[PDB]
RNA sequence: UUUACUGCAGCCUGUCGUUGGGUUGUGGUUCUGGAUGUACAGUGUAGGUAGGAGGCAUCGAAGCGGGUGCGCCAGCAUUCGUGGAGCCGUCCUUGGGACACUACCCUUCCGGGACUACGACCCUAACUCUGAGAAGAGGACCCCGAUAGGUGGGCAGUUUG
RNA sequence: CAUCUCAGUAGGAGCGGGAAAAGAAAUCAAUUGAGAUGCCGUAAGUAACGGCGAGUGAAACCGGCACAGUUCAAACCGAA
């Protein structure tokens, strides 16, 4: 075989708790816990994951690590009249996934960029960590790049907030075609949010 | 593994210079991995200051699988310089030794001993 | 309002994750030294059910010490020794099983070595509190996420013909 | 009246353009076929759900409008 080192990074991260990544995870969550919500990083933790998701080593491509709490939609008990069905909220998790929460927090932190994609990079009993790739549509490098210059279009702005990333489409139910996508494509709002 | 001697690492760097002069060097982690897998790697130099460590974590076990001598360099700036490159380099593989074949085999034997 | 109905918060508690390293106590995981197997007597221990008979031996076959496997201080393997012939059975010791040194997986044997679920204790290194910090105190507990049961007019919606 | 309905409605928060979203099958079919997406008609108050009560409620096929296909990650090269 002649495999790339991206393949080895993939194998190492296939079962991370059974590889050296578990120990690295042990030292590394110590540093990550001390960090805040949204941290810029020089290089992706999983280079092969970043490159397959669209990361390139060029000007205007930023990579960030976002920390998100665990569990479901931390929800308030209603204080007025409700049905019994609508009174309970503890078991009500949201419809917004943790990955998309992290993507949207990164987008909020970086107003001038657009979220491309994100990937899981760690988690503990309280937090999950994601790495979000962002693109600068106003950088000349990105403008020249013909595989990324679609992001300079007026419709590519607000991708993470409008659900246009891969995680957003998965949460919208458009990851598949055919049966089960009757109330999801072309949009959740198009069918009165009855899908999902 | 005991710490490889400083003069031995400097001999490795000199061999890298001479392989630049005459032989063949694959600079970059993907190229070095391809060379080790193909079995063309006479010598492998791996930087120690790599972040994240996943980039060159596999190089050691791969070279010990394929019987390729490998050494660790203190950091990647002078490894890239020894590979004649304006950037850093996490690992290089001398695949053609030029007139540094004798010194490369000397480093290989010394690494085998120190292992 | 409540020991009306049905729920929901809060709280109590089991389990999973967070969550690591040691010491022992508990189950078999897995296998070395023996196939250790024996109503009746045995020349002889069914040498597992077996080509219902057929191989070894002074270059090894025994009557002995607390008998190294075992056991009815018998007897098979020749070992620390010294004593100077155990055959297979078509005389089957009128058969719970009747027996050739022939790749022993099998009720034993206790190196149980190695992973495992529960429980007890210890360590710090994660994690928590204090401090500007050195550090101090706790510590894989607690908090927290999820799940399971309870308690629950604290709160919600109703009913009370 | 509690599941249900009202209804993902009202209302809220975020993003955002002249349109937006979707978009080139890990699809739909059924014995063998079709061939991106969207929208309209139909399927049809059918299948399905439901104190199987009240009610809620598709899609495919098919007929049309308009039609459009492609770019990365990797393999090979190695700053070209």
């Amino acid at each position: 075989m002649v495999k790339s080192f991206y393949g080895y990074v993939r194998d190492a991260w296939k079962n991370p708790d059974e590889t050296y990544v578990n120990e690295l995870r042990w030292e590394r969550l110590q540093v990550w816990r001390k960090q805040g919500s949204v941290t810029r990083i020089e290089r992706p933790t999983r280079i092969d994951r970043a490159r397959s998701l669209g990361y390139k080593a060029k000007q205007g491509i930023v990579v960030v690590r976002v920390n998100v709490r665990r569990g479901g939609l931390g929800h308030v008990r209603p204080n007025r009249g409700r049905r019994t069905q609508k009174m309970g909220k503890n078991k009500v998790s949201g419809g917004m996934s943790i990955q998309r929460i992290a993507e949207v927090r990164a987008d909020r932190r970086y107003p001038n960029l657009e979220v491309l994609n994100s990937y899981w990079v760690g988690e503990d009993g309280k937090h999950k960590w994601f790495e979000v790739i962002l693109v600068d549509p106003h950088h000349p490098v990105i403008k020249s790049d013909k595989n990324l210059n679609w992001v300079c279009d007026p419709s590519s702005r607000g991708r993470a907030t409008r659900g246009k990333t891969s995680a957003g489409r998965k949460g919208r139910g458009m990851a598949t075609r055919g049966k089960g996508t009757e109330k999801t494509r072309p949009s959740i709002r198009a069918y009165k949010s009855r899908g999902k | 593994k005991f710490d490889v001697p400083e003069e031995l690492t400097n001999k490795a760097l000199e061999a890298l210079e001479l392989a630049r002069d005459t032989g063949k060097i694959k600079k970059g982690t993907n190229e070095a991995t391809k060379a080790i897998e193909r079995g063309n790697a006479k010598l492998v130099l791996i930087a120690e200051d790599i972040e994240p460590a996943e980039i060159v974590a596999h190089i050691g076990p791969l070279s010990e699988e394929k019987k390729a001598p490998y050494i660790f360099i203190k950091n990647q700036k002078e490894l890239g310089a020894a590979s004649g490159l304006g950037v850093s380099c996490a690992t290089v593989a001398i695949v053609d030794a030029g007139k540094a074949a004798e010194m490369v085999q000397d480093i290989a034997q010394k690494l085998e001993a120190l292992k």
